[PDB]
């Protein structure tokens, strides 16, 4: 009985971790998705120089 | 300058400020939510 | 249980809203720098004057 | 530089994630045999006692 | 035993890390019919021996 | 001297006890007193020019 | 409150032989989750085309 | 702006992982940057109207 | 001048389409192989019940 | 005038070096996954016996498989055209210079 | 009596660990940064104990 | 014994959502 309880202990414990990471992974993806493609020309860096 | 001076002031304290919220909100997390989660039966050894 | 719950959560809100005042009074500072060399130059010229 | 760098902090996120998966699921399967063994105890308990 | 061996394999290729050993432009696998039944096949071979 | 009151300034956010009297702010306003003469000597030196 | 409903499913594994069954609570609690996604979804186009106006 | 927004945006996350490496410290060299090219910028056309 | 500038207009074109369809395809790519590593995890599932 | 329009093709001729640079890292990086899939049937070609087996992690490495193989085909496609956009480029340079001159 | 101890240790270590953070963003005092101002004023304190 | 454990296990999961109770706040009037 008691290996049970810490069983379920590990693996209650390992999932929300689990949760925490997969919001982080699509947070970061896509954020950074939406700024990069937004890097202007090096044309207009340098300004119709 | 006057203003200057005034101004400087606040941004220190807000900082500060900051700074103190941020190691409380830390210190709270960590240590609470790692031990108190599901079931009051198996001790956090 | 329940009250450490919300405790956490008023301090979220404080977090968010102390951080976006930072934000718009360090912009006015930025500001105000401007303003001064404005009028130091304005002193320069008139003495020439 | 900024670009790079961002790339190589989500590809070792992700290599984290698969480990994490790789034990949850034997854990579970581990778990099952344990309560199937559990079981057994209570059907030896009695063929003991009679 | 030989379902055990076909598990094992199958664990220790499927979490076989990237970048540590696999490094081969292996090649000429588009073809392979080593496979020979289909899953209604195996299990109704594994009750037939029950 | 700009950089030197400022590099002076956040000495006093420390915590309860390991704030303490040292050499440093002796030395910290001994500067600001001999800069701040210095100034105006220079100040003099700019009337007679 | 994602999370507490994943806790919960978490408990709710904890359940013996017999007394497992597909009770429809849980697939209210698929639905729940589901729910939850479609939220998300609407937020983050929102604040994509409030970013291109900006 | 990109660069504060993303700051931002980073910076809102859950608590068991939050960290600080090259990722945040290349942001703060960028800001740096950005911030050095606006004063110079100023200086010079200073020059050019005198 | 004319000629100069209706180069410009392709080659600016031509990039942007570029940069475009590399991004899609490699979005593509990672999404449908997390598709086939879900796909092998059931089949262990399976496996480890019989 | 001339000039004008010489600076701003310098500006522009190197962006495209940029660009064939980005394409080539491309390459590089689809160089690996690949490592995957052709080990991975490599680990399950060989099986015991009777459990070789047509399923679902066969069709989907097939895919895996093609749609790669398409990948890199129209990888070096662009390849081709952006090295065709830089020698294009370079000669309406030659010309500018010279009749500036 | 031992659990007292490590408590008064841990209390130590703790503001110790906080006067370093700051003293050590205190020689981060290297010149032209933007923090550094004026507000003249700090010479008469009887501050630290 | 088994039923009891499985009402235990239905309270015990059924309490949880008084933290769907906002931050114990009201919110709306």
């Amino acid at each position: 009985e008691q290996a049970l309880r810490n069983l379920e202990d590990s693996r209650m414990s390992l999932e929300k971790d689990i949760a925490v990471k997969t919001n982080s992974l699509f947070i970061d993806r896509q954020k950074c998705m939406t700024h990069r493609n937004r890097y202007p020309s090096v044309l207009q860096l340098a300004g119709y120089q | 300058e006057d203003t200057l001076q005034s101004l400087a002031h606040t941004k220190a304290t807000l900082e500060h400020d900051l700074a103190v919220k941020a190691n409380t909100l830390y210190i709270d997390q960590e240590k609470c939510m790692s031990m108190r989660n599901s079931y009051p039966s198996t001790l956090r050894l | 249980n329940l009250a450490f719950t919300n405790r956490i959560a008023e301090t979220v809100d404080a977090k968010n809203k102390i951080h976006t005042h930072l934000t718009k009074t360090l912009q006015e500072i930025f500001q105000i720098e401007m303003t001064i060399e404005s009028i130091k130059k304005a002193i320069k010229e008139k003495s020439a004057f | 530089a900024v670009n790079s760098a961002f790339s190589s902090r989500c590809q070792e996120l992700d290599d984290s994630l698969q480990k994490l998966q790789y034990h949850l699921r034997k854990t579970l399967t581990e778990i099952t045999d344990q309560e199937h063994q559990i079981a057994a105890l209570k059907q030896a308990i009695k063929d003991k006692e009679a | 035993e030989d379902k055990s061996s076909a598990q094992y394999i199958d664990e220790n290729c499927f979490n076989l890390r990237s970048t540590s050993d696999s490094i081969s432009f292996f090649h000429g696998v588009e073809k392979f019919d080593g496979t020979v039944s289909i899953p209604e096949t195996w299990a109704k071979f594994s009750n037939d021996n029950i | 001297l700009k950089v030197a009151q400022t590099r002076l300034d956040e000495r006093t956010r420390r915590p309860n006890v390991e704030l303490c009297r040292d050499m440093a702010q002796l030395r910290l306003v001994n500067e600001v007193y001999e800069v701040d003469e210095t100034i105006q000597t220079l100040q003099q030196r700019l009337r007679d020019s | 409150p994602l999370d507490v409903a994943i806790e919960c499913l978490t408990l709710r594994e904890s359940r013996r032989d017999i007394d497992v069954v597909r009770d429809p609570v849980e697939e209210e609690l698929l639905k729940e989750v589901e729910v939850i996604e479609a939220t998300k979804k609407v937020l983050q186009e929102k604040i994509s085309q409030a970013f291109q106006h900006l | 702006s990109i660069a504060t927004d993303n700051l931002q945006c980073r910076e809102r996350r859950q608590h068991p992982d939050l960290v600080r490496d090259y990722v945040e410290v290349e942001l703060l060299k960028e800001t740096e940057l950005i911030r050095n090219i606006q004063e110079l910028l100023k200086r010079t056309i200073g020059q050019a109207v005198d | 001048i004319r000629n100069a500038e209706a180069s410009r207009l392709w080659a600016s074109r031509l990039t942007g389409d570029s940069l475009r369809i590399m991004q899609d395809k490699d979005q593509l790519i990672h999404q449908m192989q997390e598709g086939t590593s879900r796909n092998l995890g059931q089949r262990l599932s399976d496996l480890g019940f019989w | 005038k001339l000039q004008t329009q010489l600076a701003k093709i310098l500006q522009e001729i190197f962006q495209a070096e940029n660009t064939i640079m980005l394409l080539e890292r491309a390459i590089v990086a689809k160089e690996y996954p690949l490592k995957m899939a052709q080990t991975m049937l490599a680990c399950r070609t060989r099986r015991p016996n009777v459990e070789l087996c047509r399923d679902v992690p066969q069709f989907r490495l097939v895919n895996e498989v093609f749609t790669i193989d398409d990948t890199l085909q129209t990888l070096k496609l662009r390849l081709r055209e952006t090295q065709d956009t830089l020698q294009l480029l370079v000669m309406t340079k030659s010309r500018l210079e010279h009749e500036l001159a | 009596s031992d659990r007292s101890a490590q408590h008064e240790l841990e209390k130590d270590l703790s503001d110790k660990q906080a006067a370093l953070r700051i003293d050590d963003k205190c020689q981060h005092l290297r010149n032209t940064s933007e923090g550094v101002s004026y507000f003249r004023g700090v010479e008469r304190v009887d501050a630290t104990v | 014994a088994c039923k009891t454990n499985t009402l235990l296990l239905d309270t015990k999961c059924m309490d949880t959502r008084r933290k769907l109770t906002v931050p114990a706040e009201k919110f709306v009037p």
